[PDB]
């Protein structure tokens, strides 16, 4: 068999076919693509059933094939080959062949749990199921060159086989070449971008809802195993950016919404437990930081509480606001400003990545700790960003009261979300009643997915163009048969326009134009 | 009820 | 083994619903696989059921509908060949008919024109045969269905070649029930094998950025020859032949006769003439595989041009006013890199050598269902102004003449490509340089100088490139590129533009002859 193997990639080569026309959406299927851990190269042999799609030229280089990582188009996780003729390998060692189809990938920080869930994990699990056959057999392959990570347990759960890092890979061989291998991850469910042209913030595009989410924490909730009585999950941390009054907290929120309140931590309780506790959560308080990703597991009906230390505004930072308001997520979202400069313990002395500020010359750490809120920055490495966020915060209780009560009265526990079909049967007819003026009648039929739902508020929106102006003129209508006299002149072209609207947000698609004369 | 690849049969 | 559970499908199909993942950001690049995704033939509309397990992704909320979710067709953005489709609770089953499941993996497609033999190859059969391969158990397992509209048309025979399991349309499903529900569905066709774009928002040409090459043209042709049972051979020696589309409908060569010895005594080789109406395709795709030269009138029989062997030439000739520079669906298709065939083109400048009929319908390029001031307009320009697809009364008059090709004009045109007799392997980039360095000079008063050396690329000890050479870039901090270099070896000293500190960024890239640009090193900082 391996005779048959080696016999086919030297006869037939490397086989490619990519998903999409630009390398910011590619994913790509290889057959017999090969990699040289010498050369740190993959690499495609030409045989005589090579398919290159698509087949860029020179272009493959501007700047590359695809993007590893979800991170988008970053500099430093791009992927390519080199070619070769099938027969070079006539005076290369004989190849080790990888027999496991392989997802081939980079994870952008493997320590920090936003990044996992939100660059790796969610990607990972739906570019898997983009392909047949993918997510109960692929390996993974992981090549951004970093270690385990503190939180490799939770890759391991994405496939049944154990992922390989490339540190690994120079072990097998010095030619691996993989029967069957993809490339690249679907930026499809990611909805924050870091801030690396523009101050961080949400996705200009969400292309992912709640229900999404869901499906995905309801998948990783069961391979955890983890699938007074409601309580509100104060979610601590140990090593730094901590709650003072911690204590204090627990009480006041306990005694104000009269629920049994308890702390959660990633470093004292397995993640399997966090899960659990977070997945049956009334409310989640927490300071912000990574831990708070975990709000993809809280029940339809939780609140989120962010509360954010001296001078970070919380509007600059809203990866966990982003993810709790999401269209079908079904939670409320409520963020918390310390204002109070005593309430606030700072951090000059740590090193520069936890906060410190005493590598810079003493006027930038004087503006710095005279500053009161952090301004708008670019990654990654923002000295009084970094300086803020890592403070300790005590918690002035009266006020973050009166800011989640401003949201909740006693913290909640269905479905929803459908949109129109167009109408049908769209018609149009003028009518010149008794001295010099017009009546215009459109009439249309439901739509017919309509036929079977039940929604509290059906509407539809008519827009009426005259036939060459900047015009369009606005109307709500419940019925389906109107009649329009005001502002309608005779003899004129009107272009009409009719969609179907439920519960007032959800629009629905417009029908083919009506051409209608006076 | 049918889960039918199916042939015709006029 | 033949596992057919209706129950149990269907209370997957009712408890957890339509399951949705697609490709792309956008909708002009967006393939779906669907996971009971039905169809409800009453409604003529495709339905999403919201179940326990529904998944849908992308989730555009009412973006859904500007326009669509994806294209049906490979015609880009067309306006009726979107793909959408209607919500349902999963529940709302209880009050529709008994659904009838597709247990085959489904391709929903769009045929364009299934009329047109160049539609046929460039809209449809290609972008099918790879986008079955762009997932697993696909190309040979998938099913395909055609909703278009249209019936099987004039080359239904080629599409059934995809795929060993007989292609449905659209009007057989009212047969199989109701409400049709498929258990595993593929939506959308890949533009990647597309070269052409037929002129809906700008006039016809060829498209700005071509994803095709054509060793995967060759791969898609070599795929077919085999389907309809076409060894892959050859002829033997001194059988070589000039091969000449006939036709017996219209856009006729008058002088075919002519023709045929002229070329026979020109390029002395014997000459054969083949039709598509009196030719099984497999007789056509035969007599194509083997021709040293293709001669035809500008048509959709061109586009046989993929079948041709390497080092054929294709000679494609032109109506009178007929801009050959403006209709290039095979130009584009022969002179693609990796086709290995050369391309030649011929336009008749002598109006007595045309013949035209304004009197035929319209579709045949007949004007007299015209003003007659437009008809004299038309009948005085001496070419095809550019415009816009489809119904071009004009274009149709010129595309519909008979022609009487003037030989020695044809024969010069061809013999500024083919020398001698007609009839008949790389393509390789270069990597990155290694280990770029890059060092500054002390010299005399404080002069400065930089030089740079670097390793071949690593795939290059295993190649055979007849010219070799290097690219370099220079630059100043933070101003505009400076010079570019194109040097033989590995070394250099520079000299110009010197002069003390200054960051100095070089970029360095390899090329194989001519055209072949690798990509670049990391840029090399330098400092004076
Ligand atoms: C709409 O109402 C008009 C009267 O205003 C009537 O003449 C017409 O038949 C109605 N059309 C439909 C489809 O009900
Ligand atoms: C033409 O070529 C094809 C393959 O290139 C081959 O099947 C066929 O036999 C050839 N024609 C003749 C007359 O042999």
């Amino acid at each position: 068999d391996y005779p048959a193997a080696l016999q086919i990639l030297m006869e037939g080569g490397t086989h490619m076919v990519c998903t999409g026309r630009t390398h910011t959406d590619r994913i790509c299927r290889f057959k017999w693509l090969c990699y040289s851990n010498e050369a740190e190269e993959f690499i495609f042999f030409h045989g005589n059933t090579s398919v290159m799609l698509p087949n860029l030229g020179s272009r493959r280089f501007q700047p590359a094939l695809l993007d590893l990582s979800t991170v988008e188009d970053h500099a430093t996780q791009y992927f390519n080959f080199v070619e070769l003729p099938a027969a070079a390998l006539r005076f290369m060692p004989k190849p080790v062949f990888v027999p496991d189809v392989a997802l081939i990938a980079n994870r952008f920080n493997p320590d920090n749990l936003m990044h996992v869930f939100h660059d790796d994990l969610l990607p990972l699990f739906y570019t898997l199921r983009q392909f047949p056959g993918l997510a109960h057999e692929a390996r993974l392959f992981f090549m951004e060159g970093w270690g385990e990570g503190a939180h490799f347990d939770l890759y391991k759960l994405l496939s049944p086989k154990q992922p390989l890092l490339r540190a690994q890979l120079k072990t097998l061989g010095r030619l691996l070449c993989f029967s069957h291998a993809f490339v690249g991850l679907s930026k499809i469910t990611t909805w924050y971008q870091y801030g690396f042209v523009q101050p961080q913030g949400p996705k200009a595009n969400i292309l992912v809802s709640g229900n999404e989410i869901r499906q995905f924490a309801r998948f990783m909730t069961e391979k955890l195993n983890a699938s007074a009585e409601e309580y509100i999950l104060v979610f601590s941390r140990t090593q730094n950016r901590l709650i003072l009054n911690e204590a204090e907290l627990l009480l006041a929120l306990a005694q104000e919404f009269q629920m049994k309140t308890v702390t959660v931590s990633l470093e004292d309780h397995t993640f399997a437990d966090v899960v659990r506790l977070v997945s049956n959560a009334s409310m989640l308080v927490s300071m912000h930081g990574a831990q708070l990703v975990t709000t993809l597991f809280l029940p339809r009906g939780a609140t989120v509480v962010e509360l954010f230390p001296y001078a970070v505004n919380p509007d600059h930072y809203t990866p966990y606001k982003t993810l709790a308001m999401l269209p079908g997520m079904d939670l409320q979202y409520v963020a918390w400003r310390n204002m109070m400069p005593e309430n606030t313990v700072t951090h000059p002395e740590r090193p520069w990545d936890q906060g410190g500020i005493t590598h810079l010359d003493r006027a930038q750490q004087a503006a710095i700790l005279q500053s009161r809120e952090v301004p708008r920055h670019l990654c990654c490495r923002n000295p009084e960003w970094l300086f803020r966020i890592y403070q300790d915060t005590k918690v002035d209780i009266p006020s973050l009261i009166q800011t989640i009560r401003r949201v909740v009265a006693a913290p909640g526990p269905a479905a929803a979300g459908l949109y129109p079909g167009k109408v049908r049967e769209a018609r149009c007819q003028a009518s010149v009643h008794g001295a010099s003026e017009a009546r215009l009648t459109v009439s249309w039929q439901i739509p017919w997915n309509l036929k079977y739902l039940k929604v509290a508020e059906v509407k539809y929106e008519v827009w009426l163009q005259e036939q060459g102006e900047a015009a369009y003129v606005p109307y709500i209508l419940a019925l389906q048969n109107h009649t329009f006299t005001e502002n309608i002149k005779p003899f004129t072209t009107y272009l009409v326009w009719v969609r179907c609207i439920f519960n007032k947000i959800l629009l629905g698609p417009f029908a083919d134009v009506l051409v209608c004369n006076t | 009820a049918g889960a039918g690849a199916a042939a015709a049969a006029a």
